[PDB]
This record gives C-alpha cells, sequence and structure tokens, in this order.
C-alpha cells in the first residue's frame, strides 16, 4: 500500500474505540509492532514524520 | 440459581465452546478490533415475556 503510493498522514477521527491516535504511525506504535514502525520513516520515498500531530 | 452454588451457576452463564460443539455455547465472542473485545451473551435469564425467570428466582425465591 505504500510502494504504489498512499498518504501516511491520513487522520482517522470523526467523533468502540480505545484512542490509538489519529495518525497511522501512532496506531503502529501503540500496538506492539516493531516491524511496521521500522519500515516507516526509512523505506518510503515520502516517509512519515516522528513529530506529527 | 435458586440454591446458591455460585461456581456452577457462573460456569453455565459464561460457557463458550470452540470447535464442532459450537451450538451448545452461551457466550459468543465476536469481532475484536485491537484490545477491544465484544461478547454476545444469551438471554434465557430475562423476565421480559418469560414468567419465572432467573432474575425473579434470585430476587424473590
Amino acid at each position: 500500500l505504500v510502494e504504489n503510493g498512499a498518504d501516511v498522514h491520513l487522520r482517522a477521527c470523526g467523533r468502540t474505540c480505545f484512542y490509538f491516535g489519529e495518525l497511522p504511525l501512532s496506531l503502529a506504535a501503540c500496538t506492539k509492532q516493531w516491524d511496521v514502525v521500522t519500515y516507516l520513516l526509512e523505506n518510503p520515498h515520502q516517509p512519515a514524520s516522528l513529530e506529527a500531530t | 440459581a435458586k440454591e446458591g452454588k455460585i461456581e456452577i451457576f457462573r460456569h453455565i452463564l459464561q460457557r463458550e465452546f470452540s470447535g464442532p460443539y459450537q451450538p451448545l455455547s452461551r457466550k459468543f465472542t465476536e469481532w475484536c478490533y485491537g484490545p477491544v473485545r465484544v461478547s454476545l451473551y444469551d438471554l434465557s435469564s430475562v423476565d421480559s415475556w418469560e414468567k419465572n425467570s432467573v432474575l425473579e428466582i434470585i430476587a424473590f425465591h
């Protein structure tokens, strides 16, 4: 989904939720997934931002 | 339910069987997004259109 092209800043909120964070990076970090976080910020031509809001 | 015995009463209410014995279960787990669980309990213990239900037996008898 990243290699072909997408947006890594797709905010997810319109308010059965636990407030994982409106950014995909926060979702990948709250759930214990080191591989997804490591893949982000390094591989994509347009990587995510560690200081997003 | 009438005669105390909390352990067996609890086990019967929260009874889940995974496998070929699915139909004889009482609590069905459902879609689980993240750490959020959604359980479906069965209701044979409600007084709505059920005379002499579990709630009345616990409360009165």
